[PDB]
RNA sequence: GUGGGGGGACGAGCAGGGGGCUCCCAAGGGGGGUGAAGUCGUAACAAGGUAGCCGUAGGGGAACCUGCGGCUGGAUCACC
RNA sequence: CUCCGCGAGUGGUCGGGGUGUUUACUGGGCUUAAAGCGCCCGUAGCCGGCCCGGCAAGUCGCUCCUGAAAUCCCCGGGCUCAACCCGGGGGCCGGGGGCGAUACUGCCGGGCUAGGGGGCGGGAGAGGCCGCCGGUACUCCGGGGGUAGGGGCGAAAUCCGUUAAUCCCCGGAGGACCACCAGUGGCGAAAGCGGGCGGCCAGAACGCGCCCGACGGUGAGGGGCGAAAGCCGGGGGAGCAAAGGGGAUUAGAUACCCCUGUAGUCCCGGCCGUAAACGAUGCGGGCUAGCUGUCGGUCGGGCUUAGGGCCCGGCCGGUGGCGAAGGGAAACCGUUAAGCCCGCCGCCUGGGGAGUACGGCCGCAAGGCUGAAACUUAAAGGAAUUGGCGGGGGGGCACCACAAGGGGUGAAGCUU
RNA sequence: GUAGUUGGCGGGUUAAAGGCCCGCCAAGCCGAAGACGGGUAGGGGCGGUGAGAGCCGCGAGCCCCGAGAUGGGCACUGAGACA
RNA sequence: CGCAGGUCGCAGUGGCAAGGGGGACCUGACUGUUUAACAAAAACAUAGGUCCCCGCGAGCCCGUAAGGGUGUGUACGGGGGC
């Protein structure tokens, strides 16, 4: 599944520290982190880099948003998003209902 | 041995049924296998020669009907035990 | 999915002359069918077998006589030698003088009988009586 | 449900795999095939064996009968294993001695296992100090 | 599905057992593949262009006619198919359906439904490379197909 | 003919591990199963006295009880 | 004591064969007795439409070289017959050579459309995924009316309520569900799917002188989907409710009832991979009386709420009931077969020990899959019949029953 | 699973072909049509049983082939032995 | 970095430099801190778990007071226990 581990792939620098439940939380939370995601306003899947938690920053457009503390946008921030960014969704309404 | 072939519940070419829930119980079955019966229903029965056509008294009468698992109704006499041969006699339940 | 013609026909036979019809329709077909009802027919276990022309291969309809007490295919179409057909004759017939097998040797299909006569042996097809 | 399987006239050999797959569904030819009756069989697929005699110790007939038939506790010499030997004929445990050679042989019964109405014993003597235990219940000949 | 269906329908034409020429016809052999040609660069394939031609102009079967086939006439005047009509709609219905797994990821009907087009793919490249109509290299990579949508 | 040093192929044997394949002995326990009916209840068979059973989870001297979904092998082949 | 079987033999324990169609090629079974994988995609294998031409691999016929001797079968002869020995023929299931046949299988070539796939048309469908909206009901919250009960039960009690309850009205919020219509109705491979509108898909049925031309079936191993409970992390939380708390009941009551109550139930991402996952009935194809209800398509006739509508009849495809032939231990199945056949896969071989132990693989875990043996045992088991019985149903009857009555006995002394 | 393992080229040795052995080159060879591993067994003519298909090996004794001479190795002579 | 050949010693990482190894129990998870000058530990801390006081004009604490810290903070937070 990962690179050269089998479970343990991007907490595998801890070694045998810390406890199998706590590496195991790190792994789950920090293979969102460091995936890819689709930037908010290009819609590209790339690789976000974060400058802090909840400073997003894409590469391809060089959008620079707020969003979560690990990953870009939480599960609740989701739903909160602004509409100015909800362009695509809306035209896509006004295509369907209009035909 | 598989007494009746129907297996107790008309249910039909189909994998699962919805299922409703029991009055004066909750043990129930599916949709199929639950006694359904309808009764007429009206408050204030037969004091229509004293009311109705005395004063105004527009009375209702409201059709009913009652879902009831095997238990509820043979208890309620709505069901009971025939024999071998009267199993596959179609008698309404009496409305 | 259709295999096999012949066990197909010979099957129809078996199930149309047991509800005592008086024809039977076969479809499809091939030149074994109508080589084995040749047979069949030499014996007195069919009547005549009319032919009919469609865009699907094609028909045969044959009059049945009640003379067919059992019919089939034999399968698989086992290889026997000429030395050999007494052995396969009493596994599929009763008695010495009753019935007749189907084989089908390299101067054609005829009955076990006339295999005998020949001293030849070759693939078994079916049995009647 | 139908047309029982490989009936091809070139399905030879996979018809005579799956034949060979269910012969193992059979106990007795499982038993034959993994040497099952020489590993834990006492006798070790012998007909007879000896043994020295123990102790005389009584297993109760069962439920519907009522009775004690009278056995003895036998020590195989090829082996070491202990096993109950049933001594048979009215008086027969009376020929029996402690530390005496006697040779044990299967009661018969079905599949080798126990006979009507003892328990789990599978052996019964035949001799004693080799003469047999028919000869000396008979007179016939008396015991050294 | 192809096993396990709850109906096993008998639609089909019944063709006449030995079909002729039509007597009402008013086109000569010659017409009659011309016309093809005419619907074939006009763009409809070979199944529906068989429709407009007995809908339409009223020829009922090419080959009495003709004495050809609608595959062969047209591949005689240069109208050649990249791929066997029935494999190239089959694959296009893969990558329709492909596309629509991309925004559901959870339409596990529709995954059947993948899986049932992407074996009949499967079974039409083992027969096509045995006769030779497609090159024996040939590998369904939806990927490498995406042109053919 | 030889006697030393050595190199070579073959190769016992003795030292060691290494792995299995097996097989015994082992304080102590672990789940079991047979007797003959000793104790406590009465869970299953009838609507077995709370219809029964299947999977799963929790709980309890014990049989077992309860929650969820399923089945009739139900005590119903039957609404208007 | 007498009789029975065999007799220079006759017994006991073992092993093989028969027994035994309990290993089933001939020749078993799998609804319920043991036995169809929960469902599906498919590799090897096995099995595969029709016609024409070629080869002659299989196959068939003849012949040859062989397949040591002994052993085996037949015939003749010699020991007194016999066993045995001698002579001759056959076989000893096969290998190769030559010459012939081409019916079937195989291969090669050409051609078809009947199986299959791909299409076009109008319809059907709780088929799926996503978005938006609604319907009552419910619980809670705020305010107004009105006092004192409410709730619950077999009966209570716990509990809620005098900081205004239950009940009624005006508003708000929230989560789950989709009543009637509604059906042995529909869709789907199984699991499963029930409010409306919309978008994207899927799979079928019917109608067809549309396209390809056998492209097919089954499928070990391999893969994918797969109720409920449960596990991992996040969100949510109305009702219900494992565990737990309390009120009762009880001999007991860690149950059944009541009040309350937390996971859970719901959504998302992942895991688990089991179920009476059932039609206890594997998948594909053909043939074999019928009558009847209903769903989809279509064609013909008759009407029209002039409608995509209704009725009658035919075909195709589903879904129920009764029932030919036939089958079955029987219940029963019976064109939706458990009938007559052709294929392929899975499974079973008395009960218990036991879905247990060891090993392996899988899983976060729970656990799952695969899966014995020693030992013990003579039955376990299916269906059906007669009865017995039931805190199942129905009817009939009786002062050794009751109802309406009369007199009593049971207490004292005494007789027994 | 295999790493002289599978093959090629050139050699040595042999009475004689051969990864039999050696120098170099390559990555091949086997496997679910069941490798590899484990267990059991000398092979055949044949024998027992059954009406037969078949099942079993009492496939000990007689004949043919094989291997061995307390366990493991290595040589002399000789046409021939590693006796 | 490799290959081939020859060759000397008792000894070739020849001096210098430079791990003995293995099994098992108790105990603290671990890295970390500690009684300067007799105790380095199994003690303290730790990440993780959980409980409590708190909606900010709070909670807890300092100051005689003026006033201050937490606080350029706000429950994914501050403080207080285990
Ligand atoms: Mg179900
Ligand atoms: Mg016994
Ligand atoms: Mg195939
Ligand atoms: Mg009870
Ligand atoms: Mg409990
Ligand atoms: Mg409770
Ligand atoms: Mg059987
Ligand atoms: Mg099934
Ligand atoms: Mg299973
Ligand atoms: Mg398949
Ligand atoms: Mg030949
Ligand atoms: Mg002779
Ligand atoms: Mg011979
Ligand atoms: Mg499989
Ligand atoms: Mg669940
Ligand atoms: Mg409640
Ligand atoms: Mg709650
Ligand atoms: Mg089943
Ligand atoms: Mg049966
Ligand atoms: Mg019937
Ligand atoms: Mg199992
Ligand atoms: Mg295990
Ligand atoms: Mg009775
Ligand atoms: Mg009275
Ligand atoms: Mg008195
Ligand atoms: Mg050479
Ligand atoms: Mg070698
Ligand atoms: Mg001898
Ligand atoms: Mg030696
Ligand atoms: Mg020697
Ligand atoms: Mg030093
Ligand atoms: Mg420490
Ligand atoms: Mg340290
Ligand atoms: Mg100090
Ligand atoms: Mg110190
Ligand atoms: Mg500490
Ligand atoms: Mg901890
Ligand atoms: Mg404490
Ligand atoms: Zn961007
Ligand atoms: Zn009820």
């Amino acid at each position: 599944p990962f690179s050269h581990t089998k479970i343990v792939g991007p907490a595998g620098r801890y070694g045998a520290r810390y406890g199998m439940g706590i590496r195991r939380k790190v792994t789950t939370i920090e293979v969102k982190q460091r995936g890819k995601h689709r930037c908010p306003s290009c819609r590209s899947l790339v690789r976000l880099e974060r400058l802090a938690f909840g400073i997003w920053h894409c590469p391809k457009c060089g959008h620079t948003f707020a969003g979560g503390a690990y990953v870009p946008q939480t599960i609740l921030g989701k739903t909160i998003a602004p509409e100015e960014l909800k362009g695509v969704e809306a035209e896509k309404a006004k295509w369907k209902e209009a035909a | 041995p598989k007494k009746r072939k129907n297996r107790g519940r008309k249910k039909g070419d189909k994998g699962r049924e919805p299922y409703v829930y029991c009055d004066n119980c909750g043990k129930v079955v599916p949709r199929s296998k639950a006694i359904r019966l309808t009764v007429p229903y009206s408050p204030v029965p037969p004091d229509l020669a004293r009311e109705l056509e005395k004063q105004g008294a527009i009375i209702s009468r409201y059709l009913v009907t009652k879902t009831y698992c095997i238990n509820c109704a043979v208890f309620f006499g709505i069901i009971k035990v025939r024999p071998r041969e009267e199993r596959k006699k179609r008698v309404p339940l009496q409305q | 999915v259709m295999l096999d013609l012949l066990s197909n026909a010979l099957t129809a036979i078996k199930n149309a002359e047991a509800m005592g019809k008086r024809q039977v329709v076969i479809w499809p077909v091939n030149k074994l069918i109508y080589y084995t009802l040749r047979v069949l027919q030499r014996y007195g276990y069919v009547g005549e077998i009319e032919y009919i022309d469609d865009g699907r291969g094609g028909k045969y309809v044959v009059q049945l006589l009640g003379k067919i007490n059992d019919i089939g295919a034999i399968r698989p179409r086992f290889p026997v030698k000429y030395r050999e057909i007494v052995e396969w004759e009493q596994k599929y017939l009763p008695a010495r003088q009753i019935g007749i097998l189907v084989i089908s040797t390299s101067q054609g299909v005829m009955s076990h009988l006339e295999a005998k006569e020949k001293k030849i042996g070759g693939v078994l097809l079916a049995y009647v009586y | 449900p139908g047309k029982k399987s490989p009936y091809g006239l070139f399905a030879g050999g996979k018809l005579k795999k799956k034949r060979q797959k269910f012969r193992w569904n059979d106990v007795t030819y499982k038993r034959r095939m993994l040497g099952l009756a020489e590993k834990y069989d006492p006798l070790e697929g012998a007909p007879m064996a000896r043994g020295i005699v123990l102790e005389k110790v009584g297993v109760e007939a069962r439920k519907p009968n009522a009775a004690v038939r009278k056995c003895v506790r036998v020590q195989l010499v090829k082996n070491g294993k202990v096993v109950t030997a049933f001594v048979p004929y009215d008086g027969g445990l009376n020929y029996i001695n402690e530390h005496d050679e006697v040779i044990i042989e299967r009661i018969g019964g079905p599949e080798g296992k126990s006979l009507g109405d003892i328990p789990g014993v599978r052996f019964k003597v035949v001799k004693v100090n080799g003469v047999s235990l028919w000869a000396i219940w008979r007179g016939k000949k008396q015991k050294p | 599905p192809h096993r396990s269906r709850h109906k096993k329908g008998r639609s089909s034409s019944v063709r006449p057992p030995h079909p002729t020429v039509p007597t009402w016809i008013q086109y000569t052999p010659e017409e009659v593949e011309q016309l093809a040609v005419e619907l074939a660069r006009r763009g409809f394939p070979p199944s529906q262009i068989g429709i407009i031609l007995r809908d339409q102009y009223g020829i009922p079967l090419v080959k009495p006619i003709t004495g050809k086939k609608l595959t062969k006439i047209l591949e005689e005047h240069g109208i050649k198919q990249e791929l066997p009509e029935d494999l190239l709609n089959l694959i296009r219905r893969a990558l329709r359906i492909r596309k629509h797994l991309e925004e559901h990821p959870k339409d596990m009907a529709s995954r059947r439904g993948l899986q049932l087009v992407e074996s009949k793919i499967h079974r039409l490249i083992k027969y096509y490379k045995r006769v030779g109509k497609i090159p024996q290299d040939f590998v369904y990579n939806p990927e490498a197909l995406s042109h053919l949508a």
